[PDB]
């Protein structure tokens, strides 16, 4: 059993997971095409974090005998150049991390205290493995120059 | 060493049983595999290349009487259409499979020829044991277990 | 077939033209001090090479005669920059003659050299992919952080 | 590069239908845990993970054509309230999935992308062996085991 | 996945000569491991087992396609009495094996079935190399080195 | 365990046979070593070890029925000149070797004496396949390569 | 210049070489000759790895290789005729490369000296394995040296 305010707050948080998950897919595949091969290994071990994270959602919706909608999908913001895809990147994990933070606290109000422990968790993820390094990567495309960035990036020839 | 034209045709007879049940054990185990039966499916597959290796015997001591084995003739085939099918089926082929060998058995004892007599009594031996004897355990188990517990038991992991 | 085995010798003189070019660009690679550059194009040498024995091997299996006598112009680049847009040229021609012999040995019904050049064709491909990138890489990083990259270990 | 349009078209329209089939695969696995079928979940999450890998593959295709991936769409999920309406309709989509990768290789061949053809002959190949035919497989096991049988099998160890 | 009438004939038709190709392997090497002529009867062996496991693609591709793969029927053989007229025969029966898999290819082709025709180009590239080139190779080798040096390089060690 | 005597006697009769048999083949051996084939010398030493092991079998059987052994007596060594009538010759004992194991086993059938026709079938199977076998193979080998190719062979390494 | 015009001629015929014998030894190979194609596999990818370290000293003198041009290439039918158009590709190689090193001893240049020297002491090698298999075929026969260069069946 599980609360309905918890279990649609659970939807909305898988439905920006997965949004986030295609996303991450996208970027790191054009990212790879780009020839930026750490950027696109960064990403894609991003994308599977994500995919592990709605694993987790998802397993929580079921467990709360809810059902997970899978089928729904937010808009995709992709970017043209490899700032945008970080800027991209660190606006949506953003906006997930408030949404987060928001079914934290409807979680603790509905006492329902282990959906707020993986939340809890998720938002921890959230912020440090992946909002904390793509603020550091738009600082150092920052400071240390766009070209000098994308040569980090590039990896080896 | 020339052959006795009698050992000689009864060992092509005993040769085209035994391509005849290598092809029948190789439709059954394909089929099998097709339905997901993996267990049969791979028991079937080691009984056919046992039936590969009896008629590689049955060649070998053909060609070593000076004799032509016939090996493009091939038996009549009865291919069953679900498991408990192919079970009755492979069990008469190796009843017939059994009385050809004690016959053949019987002729190389009286007609003085007695390694292909060892051969034939060895190919008797794995074929009531390895084969007959699994088959009418494998018709009383289909009769015990039942047909859905046996095929659950056939289909193995899933 | 006649105009198979035409478009085999086609095919194989298009490899060994590559194979020629590829290693002198390694080799110029290396003297400039391009290590990293230069090992790449060392291993995309050796893989044509492969491919181009292969290809002899197609071509004698089809009871016919490999012309390893002829090559083609080789392009050979002044600057790092115009070796990779060399190479990125004649894998450009080589891709198109694959194309229309892959299409002309599919109408023949000769179907394992068929197989044989759409492996071939991948390779290309690639090649292709890898070639547009690294020149679009020059363009966004700049040539001297290029060069750099392209050094490696000094 | 520089695809055709009809080409990346096809190829995008086979890249929603992997997306739709991942994100099915998804939930059916998800939900075949919860049900304590882990036998069955085990490999529908792998199959997932394998429809993964083909869309990465179909999507690095496409950017390799000068295209922009639409991994945006998706269609309209189906998913099963029990094993057999699960396993009927992922060979439903699989199907559906078969004949427009089908007709997919038959654009790639008629506008000469052999490399194209060879990346969605091969995604074919998977789909018909590794997908399809365990679907019908499994389809065909619930109901020769019967569904209680089956869904023993697919809980596996308690 | 259901397939064409005329595939699975065609798929019938390949595995009748796959079959008649084994079966005349299978004498061939027997009859060079009589004669003592060890290396060769190693390589026709192997080459018997890669045509049982052609065979067995080609029935699993048939059974996929729900059509009944007929075993029963096979063609006339041709044994040679000595080492390169059973070569020469063995050549000859590639040959064809060759232009049927060619005319099954197109034809698959034709009716937009791309898993076969995968499957016979696989078929097709191995008689061509692993079968065809072998046999050439020898009739070339017999005509070069000599009949008593060629049977010499073929005995091994005695 | 006293047996018939007329086993004890056949039974001394093959043993003969075969102190014989490893006396022709210990000449033999020893003048292949002497002219140089390295190869028929070691497959002729350990045939002449080989029928000192049946002899070994023979006489403790003809211990064991409580019979003397008839060791001192020899039949007559064929010997030969050249490698062929060498080959030739042993081929030619060993023939007759295996009607005089074939009568004996006849007889011990007879007598119900069936652990002495266990061993000579044994005996029988080591004689037609060990060694009747090889000297046929090499007979049709210097038929087939030729003297000096065949003669190359049995040389070996020089 | 001089020292450059004669380590191209040099390069252009290990290039031949290198394309005559690794086409030998292809067509050995798809003949059956499976001890003979290695051999020729071998002396092939030995002449590669020649033909690299003279464009690396070709490179170091800052010259522009030629590897656009080729000799003619002398293809045989049979067996002992690709022996024999081996060794007389060798032979010109021989009489090139001693030109050469004479040439490289007399403008004071050294290292691209003793790299051709070591080139021509492979070369003779070369000549000399390719001499004695001709007399080996001449010796043993045809049908003996083709049975020998079969190798293994
Ligand atoms: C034309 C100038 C060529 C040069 C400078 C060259 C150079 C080389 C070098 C340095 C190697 C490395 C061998 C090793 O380290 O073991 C090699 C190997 C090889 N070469 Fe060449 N090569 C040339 C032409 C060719 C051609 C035309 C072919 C075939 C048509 C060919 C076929 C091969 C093959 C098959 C290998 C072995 C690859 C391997 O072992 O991974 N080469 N070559
Ligand atoms: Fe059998
Ligand atoms: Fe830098
Ligand atoms: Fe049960
Ligand atoms: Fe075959
Ligand atoms: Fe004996
Ligand atoms: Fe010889």
């Amino acid at each position: 059993x599980x609360x309905x305010x918890v279990x649609x707050x659970l939807n909305x948080x898988l439905x920006x997971x997965l949004t986030a998950x295609x996303q991450y897919f996208x970027h790191a595949r054009m990212x790879x095409n780009w020839g930026f091969x750490x950027l696109x290994x960064x990403x894609x071990x991003e994308x599977x974090x994500e995919x592990x994270x709605a694993x987790x959602l998802i397993x929580r919706i079921l467990x709360l005998e809810g059902x997970p909608x899978x089928x729904x999908x937010x808009x995709l913001x992709i970017g043209x150049x490899v700032p945008x895809m970080x800027x991209n990147d660190x606006a949506x994990e953003x906006x997930x991390x408030x949404x987060l933070x928001x079914x934290i606290a409807l979680c603790e109000x509905x006492x329902d205290y282990x959906x707020r422990x993986x939340l809890x968790x998720x938002l921890e993820e959230x912020e440090x493995x992946x909002x904390x390094x793509l603020x550091v990567x738009x600082g150092x495309x920052d400071x240390l120059x766009x070209k000098n960035y994308l040569q980090s990036x590039a990896x080896x020839x | 060493p020339r052959g006795s034209p009698k050992v000689i045709s009864v060992l092509n007879g005993l040769l085209t049983g035994e391509l005849t049940a290598a092809d029948q054990y190789f439709v059954h185990a394909r089929m099998l595999e097709n339905w997901g039966f993996k267990v049969l499916y791979e028991r079937i597959e080691h009984e056919r290349h046992d039936e590969l290796d009896h008629a590689g015997l049955l060649i070998n001591r053909i060609l070593f009487l000076e004799g032509v084995p016939d090996v493009a003739s091939r038996a009549a085939l009865n291919i069953g259409s679900d498991v408990p099918k192919m079970m009755a089926n492979d069990l008469a082929y190796e009843l017939q499979v059994v009385d050809e060998l004690k016959a053949a058995i019987a002729l190389c004892e009286s007609e003085r020829d007695y390694d292909t007599r060892r051969i034939l009594v060895h190919l008797l031996e794995e074929t009531e044991q390895d084969h007959v004897r699994w088959l009418e355990v494998q018709v009383g188990l289909i009769d015990k277990l039942g047909l859905k517990n046996y095929l659950q038991s056939a289909a193995g992991e899933i | 077939n006649r105009t198979v085995l035409a478009a085999l010798n086609d095919v194989l003189r298009h490899q060994l033209t590559a194979i020629n070019q590829y290693f002198l660009h390694a080799r110029m690679m290396k003297n400039w001090g391009f290590n990293a550059l230069g090992k790449h194009e060392y291993k995309e040498s050796i893989e044509e090479m492969k491919a181009a024995d292969k290809l002899i091997e197609r071509i004698l299996l089809l009871e016919g005669l490999p012309n390893l006598q002829d090559l083609g112009k080789l392009l050979i680049g002044e600057n790092v920059p115009e070796m990779l847009k060399n190479d990125f040229a004649m894998e450009k021609d080589a891709h198109a003659d694959l194309v229309k012999t892959i299409a002309l040995c599919e109408k023949q019904a000769d179907y394992v050299s068929r197989d044989l050049l759409s492996e071939f064709l991948e390779e290309c491909e690639e090649r292709m992919d890898f070639y547009e990138t690294q020149l679009e890489l020059v363009k966004k990083m700049g040539e001297q952080n290029y060069l750099q990259s392209a050094v490696g270990a000094l």
